[PDB]
């Protein structure tokens, strides 16, 4: 961060199928404001999508009514981005609780399109981490983190892809087959340990 | 058999000096950012 | 990876006597004209905007 | 050692592998890494 | 409109419903053509018609290689025979604000607001009026470099629907990020946004000046404006809107 | 032909003089529009008419992203109903090589040379499309993820490039493709300029009825069969 290098923040921010008709004018407020939209894109989480979403807090947020606040329709996600961007967004958006902005915040964008706690009209990262995680779920190979340089990006391979990738190229070695890839990539498609075994027939 | 000493090894530095490469390029992009809109900002109010 | 920048800033460009053309300026009077507000599919056009 | 087969085999392919899925951090890497194999063909074969 | 795409996205088919007919039409076509030859113009445009009482006025412009227009301007009762019209100034207007009615058409007509106020300064200086300005340019159709060189933005790929509906993303041709905005206009409200055959074409009436309408079609680099009208400001929109 | 030759007389324009009434300009602006709809065609082109001796067949083409994909074809008799045309093989373009004549309105028309005229539809379709679909030189960039994309900055072709066939190509499968001039015969296609000569025509002689439509000064192109539906086998006698 005190690099030469310099830094751009981003923050996740969501509309809700009862607030997805007022996309313009959200869309208007946030580009006016100051912000910059790197992508748009138009979801359809079903249940199990929300459950995935919040799973940092859905073992707490027990509200089936929030979760068909996502799947009753389509919503309208977007990484905005600009000077403290998460403050920014905060500061526009107000308190999580809409009942509370309706009467304490007029000026707020929750207050103008939200209606009550789990009609929340919008919903952004409320942390750096958080807002990692939030848009590396939602928008899949889009890169908005540090790059990890140094030996992080070691930890990360030998703790995800080294135990299935060295046991895998070690019967590679084995067997030495023609056109080698073929024998990695499927045995790393057909025995991942992080997804089931298929079985086409 | 043990080419968990053996190649492994290698390949995570080759790892981390692609990713250091990968660095010195998007350094070398932000230079460009910042020469071309510097010499914008400072050329185009005088 | 301070040699490295260096070392970056170093090349771009002992000057091509085939075209005569600099990689920093080539790339910066590119990135001039892109930052002219060329769409969200600007990744798509540089390749005649280098032309 | 088997290095030396394996040496000739992969080299820079599973170097730009992992390095662009350490870039990425994806949720399935391994899954990424098969399709990023698959596609590495589709551009150097062809 | 662009002398060349006179026939592309129609005047009537703008909605304004005031245009020309394909006699006038094709006359047109061929004398701005010829016009490009007798003048050294970077491009020519119709800049519209003022439909007087007596005879219809053609007007044509202007542009030079600035790609922005200085700008000479052309008039003519027909299509063929083009005449230089010159430039307008801030005494030449002084005099047409005595002036009120609508035109003739008789070029060497006078008025007695006396100062004997001849029809052709009239008609420069209503086109300047309307010139400086209510003459619209979609954000980003062009754009000026830091050496003081307007360029018409030829990747220009229209305005997305979004900012169709907005007058931030519209641009009053007169020089003025680069020129002045619409939704900076006096009354508010004075430019009616519209939509024409869902999203085909974009149609802006001036509320000011009418007549004017300015067509855009969306995604694409087709745009332009016209003036088919009285040749008089309305003044009297504050009591409209 | 796109919904920009249906807002204007953009067929009628070419000096071909066939074309489409303004009723029919209309109903297919509607029409094409709903198809893009029920068909998720990145673009409905018109393609143009088989002129029948009942009824003349609406032809439409759908448009992929991925626009040298194998297009889908669309027919409708009263304009706005349209329908998906099956898509053409060689066994079909075989089948319909023992019979001649002009097309008949209905589609259920049978010929004891049994072949259905929608076959012949379908085949005629296709080989006017291998033979003489225009598209101009750049207006069309292979993208390099194996897909044809349009070129969107495409500025049209210098008045020196207008004259030349190796300008246009062949809208198929093969700068990436075939140019028109090894389509033999030498002479089979006719160059004229209108309107002018902000106007390029270009018409098939071997397939009459086609007239290519193209404006250098902007991007503004296309091409529409409204004609007979044979084949002219008399080509180089006419030459």
């Amino acid at each position: 961060m005190p690099l030469p290098q310099i830094y751009v923040e981003k923050t996740l921010a969501l509309i809700k199928p009862d607030v997805v008709d007022k996309e313009e004018e959200i869309q208007d407020i946030i580009l006016g404001s100051g912000f910059t939209i790197i992508q748009r894109r138009k979801l359809h989480l079903s249940p199990e999508h929300c459950s995935n979403f919040y799973v940092e807090q859905y073992g707490k947020m027990f509200f089936p009514n929030l979760t068909a606040y996502m799947s009753s329709g389509p919503l309208v996600a977007m990484i905005l981005a600009r000077h403290k961007a998460i403050s920014y967004w905060k500061e526009l958006m107000g308190p999580s609780n809409s009942l509370v902005a309706k009467e304490t915040h007029p000026d707020s964008l929750r207050a103008i399109y939200g209606t009550d706690e789990l009609r929340n009209a919008l919903h952004g990262s409320n942390d750096f981490a958080a807002s990692e995680r939030e848009i590396r779920f939602m928008f899949p190979a889009v890169i908005i983190e540090p790059i990890p340089i140094g030996q992080a990006a070691k930890d990360y391979i030998n703790l995800y892809v080294a135990p299935t990738l060295l046991q895998g190229l070690t019967e590679l070695c084995k067997e030495k087959p023609p056109d080698p890839y073929l024998w990695l990539a499927d045995w790393l498609m057909k025995n991942n340990p992080n997804k089931p075994k298929l079985c086409h027939f | 058999r043990d080419i968990e000493v053996g190649f492994l090894p290698w390949l995570m530095n080759e790892v981390e000096k692609s990713m250091e490469h990968s660095m010195v390029g998007r350094t070398v992009l932000d230079m460009l950012i910042r020469d071309v809109v510097e010499r914008r900002i400072n050329d185009y109010e005088h | 990876l301070e040699v490295a920048i260096q070392n970056a800033k170093a090349y771009l460009l002992s000057t091509s006597s085939k075209s005569g053309l600099n990689l920093y300026d080539h790339l910066s009077k590119v990135l001039t004209k892109i930052l002219d507000e060329r769409p969200a599919d600007a990744v798509d056009i540089i390749e005649n905007i280098s032309q | 050692m088997d290095t030396a087969y394996l040496k000739n085999c992969f080299g820079t392919g599973l170097t730009q592998a992992l390095a662009e899925v350490a870039r990425v951090r994806p949720s399935d890497p391994i899954e990424y890494l098969a399709h990023w194999l698959y596609h590495y063909r589709s551009i150097t074969v062809a | 409109m662009d002398a060349d795409s006179l026939l592309l996205s129609l005047e009537l088919a703008s909605g304004s419903g005031q245009g020309l007919s394909p006699d006038r039409r094709a006359s047109l076509l061929t004398s701005l053509m010829l016009v490009k030859r007798d003048y050294r113009f970077a491009r020519v445009l119709f800049w519209g018609r003022i439909l007087g009482l007596v005879a219809d006025y053609y007007i044509a412009q202007g542009l030079s290689e600035d790609q922005l227009a200085p700008r000479k301007t052309l008039y003519s009762l027909n299509c063929t025979e083009w005449s230089l019209l010159p430039p307008a100034t801030e005494e030449m207007a002084m005099q047409i604000s005595v002036v009120s009615g609508r035109f003739m058409g008789d070029p060497s007509h006078e008025y007695e607001h006396v100062v004997q106020i001849k029809e052709e300064t009239r008609l420069v200086s209503i086109i300047d009026q309307i010139d400086k300005a209510v003459a619209i340019i979609p954000r980003g159709a062009l754009f000026k470099t830091p050496f003081g060189v307007t360029h018409v933005n030829r990747t220009f790929e229209g305005l997305p629907l979004s900012e169709v509906r907005k007058l931030s993303s519209y641009f009053h041709f007169r020089e003025a990020d680069f020129l002045d905005s619409l939704e900076y206009d006096i009354p508010r409200g004075s430019w009616s946004i519209q939509m024409e055959r869902g999203n085909a074409l974009v149609v802006l009436r001036s509320l000011l000046w009418p007549g004017l309408t300015f067509y855009h079609a969306p995604r694409t680099k087709n745009y332009g404006y016209i003036y088919v009208g009285t040749g008089e400001k309305n003044m009297d929109l504050p009591f409209m809107l």
